[PDB]
């Protein structure tokens, strides 16, 4: 979990479209859907292989 | 950097630092100017023996 | 930090000596896996070691003999402990454990986890003391000065003894890299008199910025506190190993 942060504002979650993204500080571009995976409780993201 | 406070090699910070001429010019700063051998990162050494 | 007691009932360790299986495992880094297989150096303790044990018992004539020396700690330790009636309350970590040198106490209150670094008088023999079934006084140390690091986490453990069967197994692993100490930890609950042969992975539970040169540690055994006036202890068992 991020317990310092820098002076950013959030927008609205926007999904089903190519967007580029900005999740604390982890950055992409991509389409962002729901999930029905599950995670342990002080991860913060997923990665394959 | 070899008796009183030392940084290990692989860190990921910033350093800064500025001049108090005008609040701090008095007596009782001590540093430490003999040792038998370094000390490792990170370590500090408050003895007067 | 109230000061004090002696024991004239001891005896001389037997040291025995014990095979450790497979255990003393750890999750050694912070990254997340899934389906992957994986090579990695670092220290660890080899399969099929002999490792070191000692006890704490009355056995019979009038006189309590304890087992805590002063052992080494070269670039780690695991520990074991056998015991059924919260026996083994902490550690005191550092290089000449007198009045000299700072020092590193990892100890529990029966109501807190309490972790001080500091210029400490050691006694001759460090334990608490129960009045019965109460936390009566603690004689672990008389006089501590120039006070480095203090921290406690609220832990309530029950003060009420169980004797007869073995009832936990509590295993730890000790670390120290710049500065910091890491303390891996993994806790059961069976019912038998050895260690049980097995594969046991331990996870991460704390990691302390104490700053503190270590080379030495000796265990506080603080089982004396069930009677009035007189305190005397209960039986327990605690093993230890190296890492390599
Ligand atoms: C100093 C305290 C100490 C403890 C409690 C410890 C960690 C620890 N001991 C646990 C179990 C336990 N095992 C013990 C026994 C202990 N009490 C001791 O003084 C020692 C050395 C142990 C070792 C584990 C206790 C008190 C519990 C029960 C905790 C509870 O009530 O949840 C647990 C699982 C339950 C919990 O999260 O509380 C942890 C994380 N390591 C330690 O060194
Ligand atoms: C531990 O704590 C004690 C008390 O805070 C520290 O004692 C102090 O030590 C300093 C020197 O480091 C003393 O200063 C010296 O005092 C004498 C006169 O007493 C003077 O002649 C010297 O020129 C110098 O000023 C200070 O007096 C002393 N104070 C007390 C109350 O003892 C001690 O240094 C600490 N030890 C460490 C470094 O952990
Ligand atoms: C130390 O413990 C290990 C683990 O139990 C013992 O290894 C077993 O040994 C037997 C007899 O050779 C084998 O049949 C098992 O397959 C082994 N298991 C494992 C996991 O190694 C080892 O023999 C013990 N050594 C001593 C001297 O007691
Ligand atoms: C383990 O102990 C046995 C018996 O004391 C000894 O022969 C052996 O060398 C020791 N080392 C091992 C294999 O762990
Ligand atoms: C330190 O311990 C020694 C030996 O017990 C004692 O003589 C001395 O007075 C102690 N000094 C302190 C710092 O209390
Ligand atoms: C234990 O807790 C009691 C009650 O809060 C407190 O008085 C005492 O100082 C504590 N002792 C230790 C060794 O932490």
């Amino acid at each position: 979990p991020a317990t310092v942060c820098g002076p950013k504002q959030s927008t609205d979650l926007v999904k089903n479209k190519c967007v580029n993204f900005n999740f604390n500080g982890l950055t992409g571009t991509g389409v962002l859907t729901d999930s029905n995976k599950k995670f342990q409780p002080f991860q913060q993201f997923g990665r394959d292989s | 950097a070899d008796y009183n406070y030392k940084l290990p090699s692989e860190f990921v910070g910033c350093i800064l630092a500025w001049n108090t001429r005008t609040i701090d010019s008095k007596r009782g700063f001590y540093y430490r100017l003999f040792r038998h051998g370094n000390i490792r990162p990170y370590e500090r050494d408050t003895s007067n023996v | 930090q109230d000061g004090c007691a002696t024991l004239s009932t001891k005896l001389t360790p037997t040291q025995l000596q014990v095979n450790s299986t497979r255990r003393g495992f750890y999750y050694f880094d912070d990254i997340y896996r899934s389906s992957l297989r994986v090579l990695v150096p670092g220290y660890f303790l080899p399969f099929g070691t002999n490792i070191t044990r000692y006890q704490a018992q009355v056995i019979n004539w009038t006189a309590i003999f304890f087992d805590n020396p002063v052992i080494p700690f070269n670039d780690g330790v695991y520990f074991a402990a056998l015991e059924h009636s919260n026996v083994v309350r902490g550690w005191i970590f550092g290089t000449t454990l007198d009045n000299t040198t700072q020092s590193a106490i990892v100890v529990n209150n029966a109501t807190h986890i309490l972790i001080s670094v500091c210029y400490f008088n050691v006694c001759k023999e460090p334990m608490f003391a129960v009045s019965n079934f109460k936390p009566y006084k603690s004689w672990v140390y008389d006089r501590a000065n120039n006070c480095t690091f203090n921290r406690a986490y609220p832990l309530n453990i029950s003060t009420t003894p169980e004797p007869g069967k073995f009832k936990a197994l509590r295993e730890q692993v000790f670390r120290y890299q710049d500065g910091f100490l890491y303390i891996y930890h993994s806790y059961e609950s069976i019912n038998s008199d050895t260690l049980p042969p097995g594969f046991s992975v331990l996870k991460p539970m704390l990691k302390l910025p104490l700053g503190l040169n270590i080379t030495r540690f000796r265990v506080v055994m603080a089982m004396h506190s069930l009677t009035t006036s007189n305190f005397n202890t209960h039986s327990v068992n605690y093993f230890v190993g190296h890492l390599k």
